[PDB]
DNA sequence: CCAGAAATTGGCACGAAAATTGCAATAAATACAA
DNA sequence: TTGTATTTATTGCAATTTTCGTGCCAATTTCTGG
């Protein structure tokens, strides 16, 4: 929705491509994750929950 | 014995002027160019068999 | 350098062909002792794993 | 100390949502001959 | 003056497979009263 393209194009582009950040080297598919609910009403990613655990 | 293996990133993220900026890694971006010699060989007076090719 | 009390004479073949005979008192006074400093480096990088 | 009770764990299952892969020629703009 | 042949500009839909969270329960480990 943000870049006004199809989900298949987004899926194909972010395949076996890496990104360098001051924190490390991450695959572009590392930033997509599921979620659970939250008492306030929001959502919390599974990566954050794994880090907390 | 041995040595670690690295990976060349495709996109670089850095914090400039207080905001994060993203660019492409210029050391790995593929690029091509048209040979000007054979391209300029396209003479109309030359045989059509070569010209169409 | 340093100022040294020197005599010009042969001494039992120990100054043969530009050799130099040195007193022990020179060593005991640290008159030609030098300091040397060396640098070592360790680099921590980022790998794929 | 013993044995029954209770807490803990992970394999399997269920639907639902999300990610992946097959499909191969056209729309429109522009320059040229009557 | 116009109708037509040639050259840029099009980077999605639709099945299908895979992954998500969470319940059930058999097997295992921990706990507590007489």
């Amino acid at each position: 929705q943000a870049v006004e393209m199809h989900e298949s194009t987004i899926s194909r582009v972010t395949t076996q491509k890496y990104l360098h950040s001051p924190r490390g080297i991450f695959e572009l598919k590392y930033f997509f994750s599921s979620h659970v609910n939250t008492e306030g009403g929001g959502e919390a990613s599974s990566t954050a929950i794994r880090a907390l655990v | 014995t041995g040595e670690p293996e690295y990976v060349i990133p495709d996109v670089l993220v850095r914090k400039h002027n207080g905001h994060w900026t993203v660019e492409l890694n210029s050391d790995s971006i593929p690029r091509l160019q048209i040979n000007q010699h054979y391209a300029s060989m396209c003479n109309n007076a030359r045989n059509d068999g070569d010209s169409q090719f | 350098g340093q100022n040294m009390r020197v005599a010009f004479m042969p001494w039992n073949g120990y100054n043969f062909e530009d050799s130099i005979l040195v007193s022990e008192r020179v060593v005991q006074e640290d008159r030609f002792t030098t300091i040397h400093i060396q640098e070592l480096a360790c680099v921590s990088r980022d790998t794929k794993l």
